[PDB]
Formats: C-alpha cells, structure tokens, sequence
C-alpha cells in the first residue's frame, strides 16, 4: 500500500553469475582449478571420503575448489543445491546430510551402523592413519613444496600472507597430532603441545606401520573382494580416502639417506599388497574412466 | 545426607573442608541440623573471602549453600582520618592468594 | 624450525604416578605399564620410580628409563614396543586404538570434566602424590589436558543424564565382546592389550566419585567388565599393589632421588614462567625443543647442534615491550630550555 | 582500542604521526590497525590487520588533501547462519595494496547543520596495479557535492538544501597496462547504499542487488537529496534542534557482462572492451527508470561533536527485494546526506 | 638483575596468579 512501484531486482554482480550460476548439485571440495573441471579425486582426505560416498551413489553433482571459510560448519565438504530462482537459493547441506540429500537402487549400505569389531578397526583409519598423514604432511620438510602448492598459494598470492597462513596450518595440524596418544602425550602449561617438537614422530610412524598391516589382514578375511559385503560402503571409502592419497602424494621413489619408508610404499607393500589391490578397484567404481593415477 | 558449596571458585578445598566435615558429624532432630549449618555459614563469614549479599542455603529432600567470591584485586585512593586533618593514601589489596590470605600495600 | 622433524648430522626404571586410588597408580596408561611390567620381568628386574611431568625429560608420565643403554622411553605403546592367527594381533592393535581414543575421553568425562569428581576424588589424589608446591601448577594442567582430550563429546560440566548414559554405552558396547580375561569365549586378543583394557576399565569403575554415573552404568549392563576387573586386580595387584618393587621405601619414598628442594623449586619455577603470556609462550616452545633435543640424544641419534632462535626470539619480544613501555612513558631528557633568547644579527 | 556494542569488536592502531620540514600543517602518519568488524547486512565478519602510511596537507584556503599507502588482508570469516551463494562465493583472503587520495574543500557554515554553506569532497583509489601488487585490482572513484541556502524570513533559518554522490568501480588488470584480462569486484570492494545515512527509509544495507536477505553491493551508484530544514515553528533561531524535511533517491547497479559469449570458459577475466562494454551499460541502466525515493519528517538536534535526527520515513519507490524501512528511523552519525 | 626480575616477578604473581584453587561444585557426603 505504502510503496508505489516495483521495478525487476537489481541482477547480481559478475561474480555471482560466473560462480553461482549452476544447473546440478555442487560440492565444494579442496581441489585445484585444473583438477575441479575433471571431477578428478580431491587432495584432502576429509573431502576424499564424502566426494566418494557420494560418486557411489550415482549422484550426478559438480566439484568446485573452497577455501574452508566458506562453510555452514567449521569443516569444509558441504554441498549447495542449484539455484532455482537467480536471486534465491536453498540451504546448503553440511557434510553430515550429503548421504541424506543423494536420495538409486539402495542408498542404505553407504550409511549403516558398523558391527561393533568394525567400529574398533575404525579407529585405525580415523586416528593412526590420520596422525600419520598429518605429521607426514604438515609437519615434514621434505613435502613443503606440497603443502605450499596446494593449500598456500593458491590462497593469497602475496608472501607476507602466505607466511602467516603456512604458520597456522602447521601449528593446526600440529595441535592435532600432540592429542592422540599413539605419538603425542606430553604435559607442559595449561596449553596444547602446538608444535612439532611434541608430537614424536616415531611412534607415529610406527602406529601407521601397525594399522596398515591390521587393515590389510581385515581385508584378507572377506572373501568378496570389500570389507565383508559385495558393494562398496562407508568403510571402504574411509580407507580409500587415505590410502589413494598416500599413494598419490606420499609415494617419492631419498628414502634410503633418511630411511623411515614412506607412506606410499607403506600402503603399497602393506601385507600381501591387499590394500593396492583395494584402492585400484576402488578407482574404477568410482573413477571407471580416469586414467593416470600411481603418481 | 549430602551438602555442596556452589560459587567458591577460587577458594581451597582443605579449608571448607576444616569447616563443613563436622557439620556431617550430626547423626530427625532437624533443629540441631539447622543450627549446625547457620553456626558453619556463620564461622564462613569470619573469613574476608567472599561477600555477604548472597549466603543462601537450600533445602530439599539435601543442602546446597551458594556464595560468591568476592574480588582478587582492589584499588582505592580514599582519605584516611587517622587523627589527622586529612591523608591521601593508595591502597591495593589482594583479597586472596591461596586459601583465605591476604596482601595490602598503603 | 620449531615446527618441522628434527634435523641429524652425517634393571629398567618405570615412572609413574602414586597409587592414589587403592590402585598401584592413576593414569590408566601408567596402571596398563605396571600391569604390564609386573607381568612380564620379575620383581628383581625393574624399580617402579614415582614422578611426574616434571621429573623427565620425555614429559610424558609412561616413561621407562633402560639403564644399559641409557635410553628414555615415553608412551605405553612405545614401553611394550620396547621389551619385546594373524587376526590375534589384527585384533590387539584394533582395540589398542580404540581404546587410546574413544575410552580416555570417557575415562575423562568422570574425574576431570564434572567439577563434582574433580576436588572431591581427583584433585587431592594428585595432590598426595606431589612435593608440596606443585600441586598448585601440575594437576590444573593434567586437568586442562584431560578436558581437551574429552571434547568432540559434546559434553561439559552439565535430563542431560541419558546422554552420558548413551555416549558411555557407545563404547562399553565396543568393548563387551573382546572376551578380556579367560581361555575360551569370543576374541581372545594379547596380553599387552588386556593390560592396558584393565588399565583403563579399572579407573574407570574403581574411584569413589561422588556423582558415580559410570560406575553404575558398568556395574548395571556390563557385568563381564566388572568381573574382569575384580579378578585381574585380585591376581596381579593383591594387597594394594604394595608388593610391586618400587625405590627403596614404597611409594612415597620413590619421590626423593629427584625431590630436593632445589629440583622442586626449579620445576615450579619453570612451570609458573610458562603462564606469562608472550614470553611464556616461546619458553615453553623452546623448553620442549631442548627436552626433544636430549631424548632424543640419549635415544642413540645426532640431533642438530642446537637452534636458540624460539629463545631468542620470546626474549625479544619481552624486552622490546618493557623497552617501549619505558621509553615512552619515562621518556628522554627535555629537549628544550626554560629561557630561549633570539637576537638579530649585525 | 575501540569496541562496539553492535558491530565493532576490535581495534587497534598506534597512529604515529609527525610534522614535515617544520610546517604544522603538513604532516606524516604510519598507522598499523588490527580489526574485527561485523556486517550484519551481508552475513560476515571482516578481519583487517594491516598498515598505512599517510600524508596530509591542509591548505590555506581552508581545503584539505590526502595521499595514502595501504596494505590489509581483509579475511571474510563469519558465515555462520544460512547467508547466499555470494558471500560463500567471495569466502575471503585478499591483501588490496593501493594509493588513494582525497580532497576536501568544506565552506559550511556548521559542519553538523550547514545553512549558507557548500561542500565538495573526492575520493579516488587505485588499487593493485602494476607497482602496487596483491589480489585486487580496480580504480574506484567517489564525488561528493553539497549544499545550503536561506531565502528570507534577523536571521531564521529556513535553509533550503541539497545534495549529491556518484562512484564507479572500474576492474583493471594487475601490471602496467590499461587493457588485458581484468577480474571482477568482490563483495569486500563493491558499494553499500542506504540506511540512516545515505539514503533514509532504507535498512542500513539495502537498495542494490540482493541474493536473498544479503545485500550484496554494486559497482556504479548513484544518490541524491533535497531538504528544507525548517526552524521551530513559532518560536525562531533557536538551539540547534531544528525542523527537517527531506525527499531522497538512490541507484546502485551491478557490473554484468552479458555481451560477450566468446569467453565462455574462465568466467572470471574479462578483456578491456568487455569491461567498457559493461560500464557503459551499468551507467545506461543507473539512467533510465526512476531510481526510488523517500520522505519524511524529522528532528535534527546539532550537536557539537555529533548529530541526532530520529526521523519518520515512508519508502514511495523501491525495487523486489531492497528492504525499506518505515518505523521511526533513528539515525546519528557524522556524514548525513 | 635479581631486583629487576625479582620486581617483575611479584608483579605478574600478584596480578594474574596461580591457577583457582577450587571447584565451581564441591560436594561433601558422610561415610557409613
């Protein structure tokens, strides 16, 4: 009543319609911009996992490099529907209901409650498995020009930033590894051991040694060529997600002069070579038209 | 049957302990109970650690007795009158530092 | 350099803490060490010296001490690393990392988060087991620790009963069928990994704890854990676990060899400079580096010499602050007269 | 060290400042702030630790200038309720290196209730571009003129006044050259318009493109106003409350490009004819169609170091989408338009 | 520079402290 005319919304800036603009799903991944166009495997295991989930689950979706600030939550993985009117968009979906938002055939084998062993051998992948890859990481001079080219610089592009931002990831990362008590228990003042000269990285090693090994003997027992079923699940994606990119990026050949193999012939080599097999069946279910992985 | 003592963050346990064991020393002659615990959140207020506006004490059922420190630092210029026509004074105060202790400075 | 592996150039002696509990020690990973040693070497073998974060150089309280070849070992795991059909041992490194994550976060939302626990049954535990002006420095960083650890719960200092009753049977469902302690059952695992499940069950069941929910709930559902415990206890620790072969005295005179009034002093000196903010701060960074540095020279490698730039720089920061706060609330001498006089030139 | 009991969290800038070859009014500054805002009308924070170095000088006449260095790195933080694909799009980490100069050439009779004065003020910004580096790059422009005058009735103040702002945001490349393939704006750059302010009736962000309930800004803009500041009826040049009636406008548009589909692939580079193309249009559109508008009544209270005006506003002219206002519109600040 | 830090010492003890010395809850209960 009190306005007098309407006049056809104001038509978002550039940005907004170059980025935003979408017809299907998409997920918002750590990937890099040659990379994201392919629907190629993210570098970030945390992502790994729910953009396999989510590939199993015949959901036809798009995968777009973020920056973790971007979030409904503090964690990065989550999805944002198309837009369906160029002014308004739904909700996103937080990593939690990726599963929830995919619904083919039956999406119940990627989310169901593990028998109560397989929750134990789950804490190898979530933990050992995890502290090796962040201590590896972020915490490894030899893969600084990893961490640089894939979370730093393609960040700020300016060296008085990329500095601060490589601090806070390596003290982040650090501050993760010194809880876990498989490698990091130490007591100091009423602050956590945010730093690598708390988190001794043997015992880390040799916690990710023992926890391949005990999931390559998990993995001799099914008989059916996954982890006890005949489909892919939420199991087999964890482990991928971390043994893919152990052998991507964690695989140099060096080795000899500070011995200490790395992760990648770790995985390689673990037992009979049972977890190889299981990450090279995986791309292929997943991936069934990527070629050129094994570095 | 069970008494808490709800608010004293910084106060420590051997003390209240010295003046709340002997209230549970009281073994439904409801009048003695009583008295024991207004003479303990009496004895309580004896000490300078925590105010006086709020010493509530709830009953139910058992007993749960409420208090609020009162400061870690305080600062003043005031004017004494000591005798005197007038004295200008700073004086700081640490009201506790590890059980019911003190520290001036004027 | 602070935040990367170290640079390298081209009769054992078990520390814990006291009993405290009717237990040979708190810490469920030091009770799964004495469990384990007493088990395995003998009386005449090992010493059981008491101590704290302080007394070492590892700065972990699981801390073995070999004396031939003067090596220091920190951890559980790393101990029984040291001192030493297939899904047996599948089995036992499984519910070992279980239980060193997803069982202490549990252990610590009893005793450590509930403020009703920590006080009445905790804290003076740890106070009867410290020189006397440590107890003031060492237990609020073991609880502060022990509070981190127990995050990712969701849960505080706070039906809101049915939660915890949820969250605990979360795991003790996990746990119930691994068969803990006979010759026949489900999945017989190891002894190394029975010892530290009763390690970590035992704290969890025994305390006295005035708000005792975890007790209940294990003594309700779970009676194979229970029994369990009572036997193992009964078997390896009878009588208090006074039998076990500490220093010279017991328990209480374990705590002497590194207890002087000078070593004390030095401890909470150390530990109340690492609370100022800033230089606190970097001390502590370049204290734990040091400590690194000579573990890991006693472990048998070459470190780099030495790299004092975390000193150097806490320092600097220290003094710069105190030196513009001086210069600028202080000053430089005047730079003026009271009198100034002008007069033309001819 | 300045809090906010809205949106301001921190601060904190130590400011040192000096005289230049003995003059007093030229003068040197090299400030290093450390903010936290919160902007509420596009659901953020704003993380600000950088530094500048300043010089201004004070003219004789009355004017002022400025010249200014500044380097910030401007993180975007604080997603946390459900806010737009845009300001997720723009999720934050940038440095914006730039020069920027502003002229002011006050002739008001009072600063904060001019009557029989004048006021023009200009700000222009080039930021990174070719010896200035980072991640933004862009020549942003701001007019500002002003005015007041008295008819007729000693001296009672009818003061009849005025009004006007434009701006434009232009996205260069980032080295030494006026044409190659130029990025465009973020939502950290781009203009707000509206409010108690700039324009009144109006949410303190509104008329622009909005993506829901989140305002995000424009690149050409322009506004407006016309007063007539009436004294107290019947009681004459009283203390500084006065009487106040006032239309308004408002226009701000956003840069598409819409004109060129050889790009395709790589939305974010546009070449030199495509952002000409895109400016034009963005003017073109800021032309056509009235913009919007506002009146009311209000109740100007000069004060020495601030104003009050509790005003009372009814949005005549809107656009889908921009949020007016209508419920007693309190405003105060320095800069009223 | 045993007066200096000795001074700077004091100050900072005496400012922020040790850490509190009890609990928000404390709980008392008898013995049978």
């Amino acid at each position: 009543y009190f306005p007098l005319r309407i006049y056809e919304p104001n038509e978002l800036p550039e940005r907004s319609q170059q980025l935003t603009s979408g017809d299907l799903p998409t997920l918002y991944v750590f990937s890099t911009d040659s990379d994201a166009r392919l629907g190629l495997p993210s570098f970030n295991p945390g992502c790994l996992k729910w953009q396999t989930l989510l590939r199993l689950a015949n959901l036809d979706f798009r995968i777009l490099p973020s920056t973790n600030h971007s979030s409904p939550t503090g964690s990065l993985p989550f999805l944002l529907p198309p837009r369906t009117s160029p002014t308004a968009s739904p909700a996103p979906i937080p990593a939690s209901g990726l599963l929830s938002f995919a619904r083919d055939l039956d999406l119940g084998h990627l989310d169901a409650d593990l028998p109560p062993r397989a929750q134990a051998y789950l804490a190898l992948i979530t933990h050992s498995l995890r502290n090796a890859w962040l201590c590896a990481l972020y915490l490894d001079p030899t893969h600084d020009a990893l961490l640089r080219r894939l979370y730093v610089d393609p960040a700020s592009s300016s060296r008085a930033v990329r500095a601060a931002l490589l601090h806070q990831l390596r003290r982040a990362a650090a501050e993760q590894v010194a809880t876990a008590s498989s490698g990091g228990g130490k007591i100091v003042s009423l602050a956590p051991v945010d730093s690598a000269d708390g988190i001794d990285e043997e015992a880390v090693y040799r916690s990710a040694r023992d926890a391949l090994d005990a999931l390559a003997s998990l993995l001799r027992e099914s008989e059916t060529a996954w982890f006890g079923t005949e489909r892919p699940g939420s199991f087999d994606a964890a482990l991928f997600s971390y043994t893919h990119l152990m052998v991507e990026y964690m695989s140099e050949e060096t080795e000899s002069a500070k011995g200490r193999v790395s992760l990648g012939r770790m995985v390689k080599e673990a037992g009979n070579g049972e977890l190889a097999e299981h990450r090279e069946r995986m791309l292929g279910v997943a991936w069934p038209e990527w070629d050129g992985y094994r570095r | 049957s069970t008494l808490e003592v709800h608010g004293a963050t910084n106060t420590r346990r051997s003390l209240l302990d010295q003046i709340f064991k002997p209230v549970l020393e009281d073994t439904t002659t409801l009048g003695q109970v009583l008295d024991r615990v207004g003479a303990a959140t009496k004895k309580l207020a004896r000490f300078d650690i925590f105010k006086e506006e709020g010493f509530g004490v709830f009953l139910s059922e058992d007993i749960s007795i409420r208090v609020k420190e009162k400061s870690r630092l305080v600062f003043s210029a005031g004017t004494d009158f000591g005798n005197a026509e007038g004295s200008a004074y700073t004086n700081a105060v640490v009201r506790n530092i590890f059980g019911g202790a003190e520290t001036l400075t004027v | 350099s602070a935040w990367s592996h170290p640079q390298f150039e081209k009769a054992v002696q078990l520390h814990v803490w006291g009993p405290a509990f009717g237990l040979p020690s708190i810490d469920a990973e030091c009770l799964a060490a004495i469990a384990y040693l007493a088990q395995t070497l003998g009386s005449a073998d090992y010493q059981l010296i008491q101590s704290s974060p302080s007394a070492v150089p590892t700065q972990h309280l699981p801390t073995l001490y070999d004396s031939r070849t003067s090596t220091w070992i920190g951890g559980f795991t790393s101990i029984t690393a040291h001192l030493h059909a297939a899904s047996a041992t599948a089995d036992g490194t499984a519910y070992t990392a279980f239980l060193s994550a997803h069982a202490a976060p549990l252990l610590a939302l009893s005793l450590y988060v509930s403020s009703a626990n920590y006080g009445a049954a905790t804290r003076p535990a740890y106070s009867a087991v410290l020189p006397l002006p440590l107890p003031w420095t060492e237990p609020p960083a073991v609880r502060a620790a022990m509070a981190r650890r127990a995050a990712h719960l969701g849960l505080s200092s706070l039906k809101s009963r049915i939660r915890l009753e949820e969250a605990a049977r979360e795991v003790l469902d996990v746990l119930a069928e691994v068969d803990w302690a006979a010759g026949g059952g489900g999945r017989q695992v190891a002894a190394e990994v029975r010892c530290l499940a009763f390690g970590y069950l035992a704290l969890m069941l025994l305390p006295d704890v005035p708000r005792p929910w975890l007790r209940e709930i294990m003594e309700g559902r779970y009676p194979a854990l229970c029994t369990f415990v009572r036997d193992f206890r009964a078997r390896v620790f009878p009588q208090g676990g006074k039998l076990l072969p500490w220093a010279d005295g017991g328990a209480q005179a374990s705590a002497s060899a590194s207890a002087s009034a000078s070593a004390v002093a030095l401890r909470f000196v150390r530990a109340v400079m690492a609370e100022v903010p800033l230089v606190g701060e970097w001390w502590s960074r370049w204290w734990t580096a040091r400590k690194k540095r000579e573990v890991l020279a006693s472990k048998g490698a070459k470190p780099a010499p030495s790299n004092d730039l975390l000193l150097l720089l806490g320092a600097g920061l220290g003094l710069t602050v105190v030196g513009a706060g001086v210069f600028f609330y202080r000053g430089l001498p005047p730079f003026g007269e009271a009198v100034q006089v002008w007069r033309k030139p001819v | 060290n300045a809090s906010t009991g809205t949106r301001t969290r921190s601060a904190y800038n130590a400011t040192f400042s000096t005289p230049i070859n003995g003059n007093p009014d030229l003068r040197l500054s090299v400030e290093a702030l450390r903010s936290a805002t919160q902007k509420p009308w596009a659901s953020h924070e704003e993380h600000l630790t950088g530094a500048n170095l300043r010089l201004a000088w004070l003219t004789e006449k009355g004017d002022t200038h400025a010249l200014a260095y500044s380097s910030v790195w401007r993180q975007l933080t604080g997603l946390a309720p459900t806010a737009s694909p845009t300001v997720r799009a723009d999720a934050g980490d940038s440095l914006k290196s730039s020069l920027t100069h502003t002229f002011t050439r006050d002739r008001r009779d009072n600063p904060m209730l001019p009557q029989s004065g004048y006021l023009f003020r200009s700000v222009s910004e080039l930021a990174g571009w070719g010896p200035l580096n980072g991640d933004v790059s862009f020549a942003k422009t701001e007019v500002e003129a002003s005015g007041a005058l008295p008819v007729a009735i000693g001296k009672s103040g009818v003061s009849v006044g005025g009004g006007l702002r434009l701006g434009v945001l232009y996205p260069l490349p980032l080295g030494y050259s006026l044409t190659g393939a130029a990025q465009p704006s973020r939502i950290n750059d781009r203009f707000q318009l509206g409010g108690p302010n700039d324009v009144r009736g109006f949410k303190i962000g509104g008329l622009g493109p909005h993506d829901g309930v989140d305002a995000v800004g424009g690149d050409v803009f322009a506004a407006g106003s016309v007063n007539a500041l009436l004294p107290l009826p019947r009681t004459g040049p009283d203390s500084p409350l006065r009487l106040q009636l006032y239309a308004n406008a408002g226009r701000l548009v956003a840069l598409n490009s819409k004109g060129t589909d050889k790009e395709g692939k790589e939305g974010l580079a546009m070449d030199s004819a495509a952002v000409f193309k895109g400016v034009k249009s963005a003017v073109g559109k800021l032309t056509n169609g009235i913009p919007s508008l506002a009146a009311g009544v209000g109740l100007v209270y000069a004060h020495p170091v601030a104003r009050f005006e509790l005003n009372f506003s009814l949005p005549l002219v809107l656009r889908r989408g921009e949020e007016g206002r209508k419920g007693l519109q309190v405003g105060v600040g320095i800069s009223f338009l």
